[PDB]
RNA sequence: GUAUGAGUAGCGAAAGAAGGGUGAGAAUCCCUUCCACCGAAUAUCUAAGGUUUCCUGAGGAAGGCUCGUCCGCUCAGGGUU
RNA sequence: CCGAUAGUGAACCAGUACCGUGAGGGAAAGGUGAAAAGCACCCCGGAAGGGGAGUGAAACAGUUCCUGAAACCGUGUGCCUA
RNA sequence: GUUAAGUUAGAAAGGGCGCACGGUGGAUGCCUUGGCACUAGGAGCCGAAGAAGGACGGGACUAACACCGAUAUGCUUUGGG
């Protein structure tokens, strides 16, 4: 339950390579044109599908 | 004459390797994306990241008379800093160390 | 647990105190030899 | 049904509170999947308003918390919350069949990256 | 001095919810209502021990196993008849 | 004879901080510049921290500040790799 | 132009080698405020007229070092400058 060897740089870099985290789904509001999430409410203009709730 | 400008962030307190994973996002997109990328990533290191690449914004326009509408990010990076040493008190009288870590943060903005 | 060290103000004085100390011939030989190293505090 | 990371007692003292927020405020401010749960338990508590029977009324008030949601000067009369379900509440959505609701989405929070939401009642 | 294990183990018995407020920023600070826990105690005094931790006004670098506009933390004045 | 792991434990508020009921044990820590001339003023920010401007021979000398190696951590790219 | 047989390029989620530019860290070089070993000369004791060593105090602001002791960051006199 205790590591044999050490972890060269290669190795340590290789399972690495789904560690990353993904781009946000945003788009572009119709009203105040910036950018804004899909589905949700717009923070900012505070509205959504134009009824400003 | 000047083509790009820079800020930096020296010794911010948050890990080297936590802020690095939201610096991969912003790398080559213009401006105006880039920060609301940094909005609407729900990590730590945007309010830091983001308070920066504005700051480089600010000063291409002021003192290198850029546009701000024709501006992309071309460098951006993290660098480490004085780490602090602490302790946490384990079981049976032992003590084990613990690093605060510290950061630098690179933003470079120019024209294309 | 009941610990080793339970404090008291009386017991600290009367038995490592400074005037036990100088009613000893090897007493008074502790003081002589803290005044050597000059620590700050005898007893 | 969903539990919502508490023992089965504190899970009935929690949908009593929310359920009874959105009766007297009419929008609250909730968590994506708490706000999917009390939206079950006010429709079915508008609709014994909907009735109006004696029977239904002693059966909601099993439900509805006991707290003054105004007071009315008439000499003073405190206003409870399942005389606002029952009386005012309840009319509005006369011709409304189902869907007293609305739920809207925010974005996270910053403790804990939890997803918020709006839940209405229109 | 700096790595690997690795963004892994852990975050030290416990019921919270919503609405207002302050604030650059709020699950964590203040106020209100509801709910829940102890009750030969998780209540009220007083010894030993500690030695300024006690009050007011400011502050958010470090300490607080998260956050903090808050604190038994930092600064300056007071307080024991 | 030594030149900051050396020379006294101590070149620096050292028998100090810290440890122990007590006798007792006992550290780490030097260097801006010739001269503070220690960055009026403008911009981003709550601040920290930056980018210009200025002093200076030098600011890549900016209150662990002469020189600044190695481990260690990054960014870009010429050749190779499922 | 279709079919059949065959041959050969290219790729990078990530990685290796070389180079360029940075960050951390404090070695090395230069320096000396401090030490070590001796030579020549001097001196080898202080105290009931209260010692060696300390506690508490004295400044306009004083936490600490140094100096002094309710005559308390100094008093008198004799010489130097
Ligand atoms: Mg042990
Ligand atoms: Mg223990
Ligand atoms: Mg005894
Ligand atoms: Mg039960
Ligand atoms: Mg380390
Ligand atoms: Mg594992
Ligand atoms: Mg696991
Ligand atoms: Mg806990
Ligand atoms: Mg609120
Ligand atoms: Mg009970
Ligand atoms: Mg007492
Ligand atoms: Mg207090
Ligand atoms: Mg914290
Ligand atoms: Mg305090
Ligand atoms: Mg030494
Ligand atoms: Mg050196
Ligand atoms: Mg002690
Ligand atoms: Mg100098
Ligand atoms: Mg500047
Ligand atoms: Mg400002
Ligand atoms: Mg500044
Ligand atoms: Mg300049
Ligand atoms: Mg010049
Ligand atoms: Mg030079
Ligand atoms: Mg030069
Ligand atoms: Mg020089
Ligand atoms: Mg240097
Ligand atoms: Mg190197
Ligand atoms: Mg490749
Ligand atoms: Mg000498
Ligand atoms: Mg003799
Ligand atoms: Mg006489
Ligand atoms: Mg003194
Ligand atoms: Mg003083
Ligand atoms: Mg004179
Ligand atoms: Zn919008």
């Amino acid at each position: 339950a205790v590591p044999f060897r050490r972890t060269s740089k290669a190795k340590k870099r290789k399972r690495r390579t789904h560690v990353k985290l993904q781009l946000p789904g945003m788009n572009e509001c119709s009203n105040c044109g910036e950018y804004r999430l899909s589905h949700h409410v717009c923070p900012e203009c505070g509205q959504y599908d134009g009824k400003d709730v | 004459e000047v083509t790009s400008a820079k800020a930096v962030a020296k010794t911010v307190r948050i890990a080297p390797r936590k802020a690095r994973i939201v610096i991969d996002l912003i790398r080559g997109k213009q401006v105006g994306e880039a920060i609301a990328i940094l909005k609407y990533t729900p990590r730590s290191a945007s309010p830091i990241i983001e308070k920066v690449l504005k700051s480089a914004i600010a000063n291409a326009e002021h003192n290198y008379d850029l546009d701000i509408n024709n501006l992309v990010v071309e460098e951006a990076f993290v660098d480490e800093g004085p780490t602090l040493k602490r302790f946490r008190p384990r079981a049976q009288g032992r003590a084990s160390a613990i690093n605060k870590r510290t950061s630098h943060i690179t933003v470079v903005v120019s024209e294309v | 647990m009941k610990r080793t060290y339970q404090p008291s103000k009386r017991k600290r004085k009367k038995v490592h105190g400074f005037r036990t100390r100088m009613s000893t011939k090897n007493g008074r030989r502790v003081l002589a030899s803290r005044r050597r190293k000059g620590r700050k505090v005898l007893s | 049904y969903r539990k919502l990371g508490r023992t089965s007692s504190q899970r009935k003292a929690l949908l009593r509170d929310l359920a009874t927020d959105l009766i007297v405020h009419e929008r609250i401010e909730t968590t994506e999947a708490r706000a999917k749960e009390i939206r079950k338990v006010v429709e079915k508590l508008i609709t014994s308003g909907k009735k109006g029977d004696l029977h239904a009324r002693r059966q909601a008030a099993a439900f509805i918390r006991h707290e003054v949601v105004e007071v009315v000067q008439v000499k003073n009369r405190p206003v409870y919350a399942l005389q606002k379900l029952f009386d005012d509440v309840a009319p509005r959505y006369a011709e409304r069949q189902g869907g007293y609701t609305r739920i809207l989405k925010k974005g996270p929070r910053r403790g804990d990256g939890a997803p918020m939401v709006i839940i209405e009642l229109v």
